[PDB]
């Protein structure tokens, strides 16, 4: 009602990486792109809010 | 295999300590 | 009419290993 | 495996009722 408001004058987005060698890299990737073992997680909360 | 990626802390590589886990719920 | 063939090769998901080719 | 697979067709009964030839594109003011 009384005060004013924020104003957004520009966006970027940050991304760090791990300086990895190429050839273990490669690796790694391989074995995450197994069908096997794939990234898994849980809401910490983990619950239906009413 | 993999051990030559693991810091040395003499003759021997720092591995162990099966932790690969995750459990965090309210509970 | 039949056009079309569908060749198992036994993006893809976890759940299944079926894929199905189609020959037009 | 090479069976061959024809299309779904939403059924009027038992037919699939796939329809006439209307594959027309004419207009053509004149």
């Amino acid at each position: 009602v009384d005060g004013a408001s924020v104003r957004f004058d520009s966006v970027n987005l940050y991304a760090t990486f791990f300086p990895m060698a190429h050839n273990t890299a490669s690796t790694l990737e391989a074995m995450l792109r197994n069908d096997t073992h794939d990234q898994s997680f849980n809401d910490y909360l983990s619950a239906a809010n009413m | 295999n993999f051990a030559s990626l693991a810091p040395r802390h003499g003759t021997r590589p720092f591995m162990g300590t099966w932790n690969e886990i995750g459990t965090s719920q309210l509970n | 009419v039949s056009s079309s063939i569908g060749l198992r090769p036994d993006g893809r998901s976890s759940f299944t290993p079926n894929q199905a080719y189609l020959t037009l």
